[PDB]
């Protein structure tokens, strides 16, 4: 019935391998079927089995930039159709670095009353990468919120878009406003920053 | 009387499909009994049990050794009654000696063939031509779904006796 | 050529009910299980409901048990799940799927998915806010603009640009829950900085349970 998957989140780069168990509690025999779940999309079937099952495997080998999704395993024979935790599988790349655009609040959330200055680290790998915002050279914290999109099908990229959002009052007593990126890719790190106006 | 030896049948069929074909209420079914219809009944509350399984040739031979080992289990004078129930639901003369090689020929020899084997209707139906008992109690029964169409063809047959009994 | 369209979902309150509808197409329907599945948000595939060929046989899960109802009508070709009694760990995008009786019992085709969140809150439909082609720029400077969706609930909400034209350099972000209880959404796009002044930049929002399309330019 209840079914154990591991590990929780591997990855392995183009061309190699990663190993995914299904390990089960109760004997399943050999009904196991194994899904695939593109980011944001509905799971679709890989591999499938019929007629002990204490331990299961599934090996994908020849790994494409396009395999990158979430993998999932059910008991197919027996109620409940339990599935398993399920497995994130990220392919590697080349230590990319984030395109770091700066946004400034439009003019029709000017007049709203609040003001949010988005910061957007566009294809970048790995996912970790510490934004830092700065308010006339000077740290702004618990305002800030930040979204990082799923790996990419080609690219093996992500992406990241950071949201300060300001009071109007907060945002015409100030001028100078900042965002330090700090990354793997990155020497030293890169600080957009654009002036009230022009 | 009927009932009783029945229920230990309708029992045997159950736990012999668990153990010897790997079998659950809870298992999915590659044929399923879509309606019970009992032409005449009078005191019958038949009822369909999944219990559903893969090895179509252990089903049968499930049902089989737990038909035959519930006929040994009968009273002399009580497996006497058995040739006629043959004779009346399949026309198959036999006699005491004969009984359990002809239902198990039969069996093989009709649940085997191509008319069974390949129905590829996974919704079937069952058909009992009679079944009597009495007013205040009726005789319980079952048809244990096998999940094929060569199991459930033993079950039907050995239904077919056990409702030509309350005759 | 098979398919199976989900509908019925949507925003419904504490003790609601929504009756969720599958309508299949391209096999016989009169020979497969049907289910419904529901995945969490963020986390979790989890099994709700599974019918037989006849509708003689239904097995449900033990959290949606006695509360949700399938059922089927096989000559309109659709599956049902009522969703009774619902509560707010039934928030979930649900699934409906042909279990594999011709071949190996395993679903080889889902369905779309219909979300249906229950909370005891109210639709807000979104404000958005183009972020504007700022020259301002790192790698390439290859233009960069966007739209912002902001101030909404529920989710989702489908951002399309140049109405299905544009795919490419497109980024639709997970949307952050902020401290109103509503939802904050950016969806930027990466395009050549030479055709900003040929080109109509354009993004179509859209909140079915606010009936709120937004179309926006940048």
């Amino acid at each position: 019935i209840q079914l154990t998957q591991s590990p929780s989140s591997v990855s392995a780069s183009v061309g190699d391998g990663v190993t995914i168990t299904c390990r089960a509690s109760q004997p399943i025999g050999t009904w196991v079927a194994w899904y695939q779940q593109k980011p944001g999309k509905a799971p679709k079937l890989l591999i499938s089995g019929a007629s002990s099952g204490t331990d299961f495997t599934l090996t994908i080998s020849s790994l494409q930039p396009d395999d990158s999704a979430t993998y999932f395993c059910q008991q197919t024979n027996t109620f409940p159709l339990t599935f398993g935790q399920g497995t994130r599988l990220e392919i590697k790349r080349t230590v990319a670095a984030p395109s770091v655009f700066i946004f400034p609040p439009s003019d029709e959330q000017l007049k709203s009353g609040t003001a949010s200055v988005v910061c957007l680290l566009n294809n970048f790998y790995p996912r970790e990468a510490k934004v830092q915002w700065k308010v006339d050279n000077a740290l702004q914290s618990g305002n800030s919120q930040e979204s990082v999109t799923e790996q990419d099908s080609k690219d093996s990229t992500y992406s990241l878009s950071s949201t300060l959002t300001l009071s109007k009052a907060d945002y015409e007593k100030h001028k100078v406003y900042a965002c330090e990126v700090t990354h793997q890719g990155l020497s030293s790190p890169v600080t957009k920053s654009f002036n009230r106006g022009e | 009387s009927i009932q009783t030896t029945v229920n230990t049948l309708s029992e045997r069929i159950s736990s012999k499909l668990e153990q010897e074909a790997n079998a659950s209420a809870q298992t999915k079914c590659d044929i399923e009994i879509g309606n019970f219809y009992i032409r005449q009944n009078h005191g019958c509350n038949i009822t369909v049990k999944n219990m559903c399984s893969a090895d179509a040739d252990a089903q049968l031979d499930a049902v089989l050794s737990a038909a035959t080992e519930t006929y040994s289990g009968l009273t002399p004078e009580q497996k006497a009654y058995v040739p006629a129930m043959f004779t009346a639901a399949l026309n198959i003369q036999t006699s005491v000696n004969t009984v359990v090689r002809d239902f198990e020929n039969y069996v093989k020899q009709t649940c085997n063939s191509s008319a069974v084997v390949d129905n590829k209707l996974k919704i079937q139906n069952v058909i009992i031509d009679e079944c009597y008992g009495a007013p205040g109690s009726p005789t319980n029964m079952e048809f244990i779904n096998t999940g094929s169409s060569k199991g459930n063809c033993a079950i039907k047959a050995l239904m077919q006796l056990t409702t030509k009994a309350t005759t | 050529q098979v398919q199976l369209l989900e509908s019925g979902g949507g925003l419904v309150k504490p003790g609601g009910s929504l009756r969720l509808s599958c309508a299949a197409s391209g096999f016989t329907f009169r020979d497969y299980y049907m289910s419904w599945i529901r995945e969490a948000p963020g986390k979790g595939l989890e099994w709700v409901a599974s019918i037989s060929r006849s509708g003689t046989t239904i097995y449900y899960a033990d959290s949606v048990k006695g509360r949700f109802t399938i059922s089927r009508d096989n000559a309109k070709n659709s599956l049902y799940l009522q969703m009774n009694s619902l509560r707010a760990e039934d928030t979930a995008v649900y699934y409906c799927a042909r279990d594999e009786a011709s071949s190996n019992y395993a679903f080889d085709y889902w369905g779309q998915g219909t979300p249906v969140t229950v909370s005891s809150a109210s639709t807000k439909g979104p404000s958005v806010f183009p972020l504007a082609p700022s020259s301002k720029s790192t790698s390439g400077g290859t233009a960069a603009l966007g739209c912002l969706v902001k101030d909404y609930f529920p989710e989702p909400v489908t951002v399309s640009w140049n109405s299905g034209a544009l795919t490419s350099g497109v980024h639709t972000f997970p949307a952050v829950l902020q401290s109103s209880g509503l939802y904050s959404l950016s969806s930027v796009v990466t395009v050549p900085s030479s055709s900003l002044g040929t080109q109509t930049y354009i993004c179509n929002v859209n909140h079915k349970p606010s009936n709120t399309k937004v179309d926006k330019k940048v």
